[PDB]
Order: C-alpha cells, then structure tokens, then sequence
RNA sequence: GGGAUGAGCUGUGGGUAGGGGUGAAAGGCCAAUCAAACUCCGUGAUAGCUGGUUCUCCCCGAAAUGCAUUUAGGUGCAGC
RNA sequence: GGGUGGGGGAGUGAGAAUGCAGGCAUGAGUAGCGACAAGGCAAGUGAGAACCUUGCCCGCCGAAAGACCAAGGGUUCCUGGGCCAGGCCAGUCCGCCCAGGGUGAGUCGGGACCUAAGGCGAGGCCGACAGGCGUAGUCGAUGGACAACGGGUUGAUAUUC
C-alpha cells in the first residue's frame, strides 16, 4: 500500500534544484523561461 | 437501480406532502399558582416539578 | 565604517520569562541574526561594563499569518540570554525592574 | 426476572448485565436517577427483587446480593436502611416517572425512585 | 413588536401569515469511493410571520 | 495459506532514460498511464468517417439510373 | 440615453454538437454518518449538554491502542479569549479562529575531522559545433575517530537552565 510520492528534501534538491539546473544548458533555458513566464520558484 | 425519468411537478409533491409532524395534545397544569399546558404524559412530572417550562 | 557595540544589541525581551530571569540576574535581548557568542560577549561587555560568565542563544523562525487569502511571515529572531559573573554589577534596563 | 425480547440494552448481554448492575447501585446509593425510559423500565423489577434481598436480610441473602452487587458501600446501605424502611411493604418499591426528552438523539428519558 | 411598538394586546394576537423562503446555500465536498467527489449543500432560511390582532 | 539462515528481508546514499533502460522472461515494469512514458512545440496534424450549423415569407422543384474508377457507404461526366 | 428617414458596415438571430460556463431541479428528507473496546451515574458550567469539566463505577489495549527517536510536517506546543465557517449530529469543546508567549549545549545529533559507492572536475585526451570521458583535486554517511552522569525546576525547554 506504498504510494508513489516519498517526501525526501536532500532528494528533492539534488534532483530538481537550482545548483542542478544551472550546471546544463538545457537546465538553464529552463530556468531562463520561468523567469520569463514569471514563476515565483524556478 | 437508477430513475429512468424525472417525476412531475404533480407527482413528486403528492409523495412530499405526506412527510409531515404529528401534533402532540396539551392539558392545562397549575403549579406555583401558574397555568402552563404539557403533554398529558408529562403531568406527574409537571406536578413534582421536574419539568422546566423555560 | 567603524563598527560599535551597540549595532549588535537590538532590545531588551519584556516578557514572564525573562522577568523570572531577572531576579536571578540574568538578561535576555534581541540581537542582530548574524553574531556570535562570542562577539555578543565581547559587545555586552563593553556596553554595560560588566563581567560575564556565557551566553546562550536560540533562534526562532517567524510566525506564519493569513491577512485576506494568502499567508505572510513574520520575521525570524536570534535571542540571547546572558547570564552575568557571580558578583558583578547588576545591568539597570531602565526600566525593567522585575 | 423475565427476560429481554428483542435486542439488549448497550449492544450485548455482558454489556446489560454490568449496566443493570451500575443502575441499581445508582439509584440505592442517591434515592433517584435520571435515565432513558428504556432503562427504567428493565430497572424496575432487577432493583425490586434486591430489596427483596435486602428485606430478608440473611447471609445467604447479602452473599446472592453481592453476586450482582459489587459496591460493598451500597450492599450495607441496602442491608441496613433500604430493607428495613421497605419491610412493612409488599412490593412495589420503585416508581418510575417521564421526564421531557433530550436534545441530540430525542431520547425519552425518566426518572426511578424509591417510595420514600 | 406588535404589543411594544404597535401598541396592541397580547391576548388578542393570531399568526395570520407564516412562511419559509429560502436563503443562499453554500456549498461543500464529501469525498466518496475512487476518487469521486460529491457535493453537499448547506440551505438556510427566511422565515416570514406576520401576526394581528382581532376580536 | 506459503517462506521464515537464505538465490532472505529491510533502512540510508548512489547508478542505468524512451526504439532507450531493466527484466530467474509475464511484452512485465520504468510516478494510479507502457507492443515504445510524460511535457511543450510542429499544430488550429490529418480523418472518402460520425455529429453540429441560429430569423421570415413568395415561386419552381428532384435523384436513388448509365459509363469509369486501388472502385463499390467516395468521386468525375452524362441523365433528372 | 433613445426615435424616424437617406445611406454605410457587421463578432447580426440557437433547441439540439454524450457542446462550454454559471445558477437550479429529479432521485429525496432517501442512502450514508468510516471497524465487533462500551458505556453509566452524580455534581458543575452555560442561553443552550448523549458528546465539555470534576468524581466514582464499568469496559478495552498492554511485543500496544504504552514510552522514545529518524524521515516528513511546520507552530499544530502553552496561556487568555472565541463559537454563523470547519468537526460526517450537537458543542460551552477542539489538531478550528484571534492575540501573546514558548525551543538556552565545550560533552547529545550534525559542521568546523576522515573517507565508501557515486558526483563534479584545473590542465588533459577525444569530438564538425553542441559536447563525451577523465587525472591532479574536491565533495559525498548509511560507516571510522573524538569529552557527562545523577537529581530538581516551568503553563510551555532541558544529558542544554
Ligand atoms: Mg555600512
Ligand atoms: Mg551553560
Ligand atoms: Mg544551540
Ligand atoms: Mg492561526
Ligand atoms: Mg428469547
Ligand atoms: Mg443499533
Ligand atoms: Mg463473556
Ligand atoms: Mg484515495
Ligand atoms: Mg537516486
Ligand atoms: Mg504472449
Ligand atoms: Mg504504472
Ligand atoms: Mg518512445
Ligand atoms: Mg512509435
Ligand atoms: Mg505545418
Ligand atoms: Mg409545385
Ligand atoms: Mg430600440
Ligand atoms: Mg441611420
Ligand atoms: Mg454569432
Ligand atoms: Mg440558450
Ligand atoms: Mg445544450
Ligand atoms: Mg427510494
Ligand atoms: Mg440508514
Ligand atoms: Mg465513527
Ligand atoms: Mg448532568
Ligand atoms: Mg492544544
Ligand atoms: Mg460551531
Ligand atoms: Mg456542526
Ligand atoms: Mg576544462
Ligand atoms: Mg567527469
Ligand atoms: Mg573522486
Ligand atoms: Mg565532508
Ligand atoms: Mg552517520
Ligand atoms: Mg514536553
């Protein structure tokens, strides 16, 4: 009866954080397009 | 089972209108000098006072 | 430039708590989040010229509350409790007699 | 005394049991209880045939109270002022009298009490 | 308000008209089985009454 | 009900990514989706197919056949 | 803010698309109100009590339904108020709402110490570009090394005072 969703913060933030996003160009232009949209959180 | 169609106007309120209060019967008491009315089976408490008229 | 004691030390903690630690001579403040112990004791000694024996700390995060339909934090703190040597000078607060 | 037809009272029998037991020791211990007429009702005879115990008043008498019984406070009140009070009585020690019900489930209710 | 502001006798006084409009409703979710979601409304009242006095 | 010192179970941390992974192999599993995940974009994809298409009156008023067709529930020309 | 007339222009007319949005019906005062541990009495409070408080009975767990952590949550903790939303009923109660308060370490758990799998990777090699891989190095506990016990106290902290 385990569902799908484990909260883990270290996880989290090596898998989708900022230090992470920014060391790929694809990562970047992410970044660089919420930023354009106007997202709080990138 | 589902309802295959939506009742009428005439036929949903003939069912409504049969759910309704019965109304309970009152008698007339007198205690501490003041006439009150109750339900007839609620006279000995009446008389000994364990009924609060609010 | 020149750096003073005193940008350190914000206020004093008015509260039942710190009035019970006052009678054991103990004062609480609000100091600026990011000192140390140590600089806290160097600073409250040179303020109030007075010997000390430690000081302890704890910070605190702010609370969370919703205005109209969104929540809003307060402001977190780092207090400092310091305990002073037995046998020196009380610190008057001017106004905290306890 | 005759028993329940139909579903017990407080789910099962062990439960009725312990609640019949609690009632009686109630009601010996203040004179008067206020309860759901239900409850009353099934009282009635269990606390009579105790005075009747108690009207007796031999050993054999309180030891087959305190089968039912287990406040020994109660058993010597019972045994040394409710029977005697009753021994010049036959039967009907108990009087049961409805009360106005409750919020929350409209639950009739009543109070028992001895005669005097 | 008819005895106090109307000035009239208690003794003499007879629902004349009574009725219950509706008020807004509002409006809540009960979750039930595999993730359905059904609605559950809250109603409320306007009671109307209108009594007068008459021999 | 089966295993329960083992080809065991489990926590924490890590690695393999889509014609790719992993698979004591069932086309199983890869975030409730898998004989090729998901999101955005190409993009308002395309559909000889199904459905829908909104006020009025006056006049006239059919066809469901022939030929051809990767054609036969489509279309072109003739007929009306 | 409109009428009429000569002209000009249309997002110009809905009953149907298992159309879209909003409000509202029918089913219907119907099903259901979430474990098979179980409640009761007396007194209190209060406008209001089956459910709140106190006391006493009764019953249930007790390799947990008791007591501590980690992860996760984030103020849900305490005090004083509140009672039209919420709580599957009511509520004077509350993990709900408002204000204020509350978390004290040389020794506990981490860093400032060490490294594993793995990651990043100065130069470097390779690759049309994008980039791939990797040396020195540097990170990375779930492991190694390293100093505190007993009692008391608050409404709320304690191997911390
Ligand atoms: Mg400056
Ligand atoms: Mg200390
Ligand atoms: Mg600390
Ligand atoms: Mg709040
Ligand atoms: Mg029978
Ligand atoms: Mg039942
Ligand atoms: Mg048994
Ligand atoms: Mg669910
Ligand atoms: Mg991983
Ligand atoms: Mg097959
Ligand atoms: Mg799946
Ligand atoms: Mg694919
Ligand atoms: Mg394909
Ligand atoms: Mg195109
Ligand atoms: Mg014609
Ligand atoms: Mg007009
Ligand atoms: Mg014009
Ligand atoms: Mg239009
Ligand atoms: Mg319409
Ligand atoms: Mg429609
Ligand atoms: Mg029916
Ligand atoms: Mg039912
Ligand atoms: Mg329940
Ligand atoms: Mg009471
Ligand atoms: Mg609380
Ligand atoms: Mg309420
Ligand atoms: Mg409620
Ligand atoms: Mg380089
Ligand atoms: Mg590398
Ligand atoms: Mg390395
Ligand atoms: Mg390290
Ligand atoms: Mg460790
Ligand atoms: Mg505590």
């Amino acid at each position: 009866g385990k569902r799908t969703f484990q909260p883990n913060n270290r996880r989290r933030a090596r898998v989708h954080g900022f230090r992470l996003r920014m060391r790929t160009r694809a990562g970047r232009s992410i970044v660089s397009s919420r930023r354009r949209k106007g997202r709080r959180t990138l | 089972a589902v309802p295959k169609r939506r009742k009428s106007r005439s036929n949903t309120r003939s069912r409504r209108s049969q759910w309704k209060a019965a109304k309970t019967e009152l008698v007339g008491v007198t205690v501490a000098g003041h006439a009150h009315k109750v339900p007839r089976r609620l006279l000995k408490a009446a008389r000994l006072g364990l009924i609060d008229f609010d | 430039t020149l750096a003073d004691p005193r940008d350190i030390i914000l206020a004093p903690v008015i509260s039942e708590k710190s009035y019970g630690l006052l009678d054991d001579n103990v004062y609480t403040f609000l100091v600026r989040p990011d000192s140390n112990k140590t600089q806290i004791k160097i600073a409250v000694e040179k303020i109030f010229a007075v010997k000390v024996a430690s000081v302890n700390t704890a910070n605190r995060q702010g609370k969370r509350k919703r205005t109209r339909t969104g929540y809003g934090k307060r402001k977190s703190t780092k207090r400092a409790i310091v305990t002073l040597a037995p046998g020196s000078r009380p610190i008057d607060l001017f106004g905290a007699p306890a | 005394p005759k028993p329940t037809k139909g579903p017990r009272l407080g789910g099962s029998s062990s439960h009725q049991k312990a609640i019949l037991a609690n009632l009686a020791t109630s009601l010996f211990e203040h004179g008067r209880i206020t309860t759901t007429e239900p409850k009353a009702r099934a009282l009635r005879p269990y606390a009579e045939k105790l005075i009747t115990h108690a009207k007796k008043g031999a050993l054999h008498n309180r030891r087959e109270v305190l089968k039912k019984l287990r406040d020994k406070d109660v058993v010597h009140t019972l045994f040394a002022e409710i029977g005697p009070f009753f021994a010049d009585r036959d039967g009907g020690y108990t009087r049961i009298i409805k009360i106005e019900a409750r919020k929350g489930d409209n639950a009739p209710m009543a109070v028992i009490e001895l005669v005097r | 308000n008819a005895q106090n502001n109307g000035g009239l006798d208690p003794a003499t006084l007879v629902v004349a008209t009574v009725y219950a409009d509706q008020g807004p409703t509002a409006k809540r979710i009960r979750p039930r089985a595999q993730g359905r979601a059904f609605r559950i409304r809250r109603r409320t009242s306007h009671i109307t009454v209108v009594v007068e006095s008459r021999p």
